[PDB]
């Protein structure tokens, strides 16, 4: 889940800016990214290639 | 978790929030730099006015 | 305390109702800590400060 | 301590209004930034029946 989270983050927000934020907002964005990845709206909600 | 009020981590920490101390240092430097100029100007004005009238 | 709770034992309605206002205490205990460090927008705080003085939109 | 330190550091460099006071410059700048209406003076002391019990009323004067 970390891999997908940080992929989403670096695509959407950036790793440096993410590092600059607080641990709380870091966790908030991480949870949003985890939800975006678990959902997989683009894969038709399917964790397959 | 209970004392922070956050389930993930602390808040108002980070370079976005830590940099404000250095920003205050720079702002205070600028403020004193301008205040010394203003005080010198006002002191020259007063030293002129008093010794002209008083 | 034993006297008070020995009388609580004898009640009929208060001993099962007057405790239902107590979770609200923990609600405040939690929300206060949530608010002690809540991150907010500087622009909205400067434009719409809550109960700040000398706001002409309030009247003073 | 983190919150109040950040708040004080922003109050010093005039990025944030002082504690308990609504500052004009910061509010006008925030309104310009957010594209919102500026904080006006919507009150009307000369409205009918507002300062009738006022011993020291305010006089109308077109400036």
């Amino acid at each position: 889940s970390r891999e997908a989270i940080f992929m989403v983050i670096e695509e959407r927000h950036g790793w440096d800016n993410f590092k600059k934020l607080s641990s709380h907002q870091q966790g908030v964005i991480m949870q949003e990214a985890a939800q975006e990845s678990l959902l997989a709206r683009n894969k038709g909600e399917l964790h397959l290639p | 978790i209970y004392g922070r009020g956050s389930l993930y981590g602390y808040r108002f920490d980070g370079e976005i929030h830590r940099q404000e101390a250095q920003n205050v240092i720079l702002y205070k430097e600028k403020e004193a730099q301008e205040m010394a100029v203003v005080m010198e100007k006002l002191e020259k004005e007063i030293q002129e006015w008093l010794k002209t009238m008083e | 305390f034993y006297n008070l709770y020995n009388f609580v034992r004898i009640g009929r309605v208060s001993k099962y109702v007057c405790w239902l206002s107590l979770p609200l205490v923990f609600q405040r205990m939690w929300m206060k800590n949530r608010a002690t460090g809540m991150e907010y927008d500087i622009d909205l705080e400067n434009y719409a400060p809550f109960e700040a003085k000398k706001n002409p939109m309030h009247g003073h | 301590n983190l919150r109040v330190e950040w708040e004080k550091n922003m109050e010093i460099q005039k990025k944030l209004h002082p504690s308990g006071l609504w500052s004009e410059e910061q509010a006008f700048a925030a309104a310009e930034k957010l594209g919102r209406p500026k904080a006006g003076h919507p009150m009307r002391v000369f409205e009918d029946g507002y300062q009738q019990f006022d011993l020291k009323p305010k006089l109308f004067d077109p400036d």
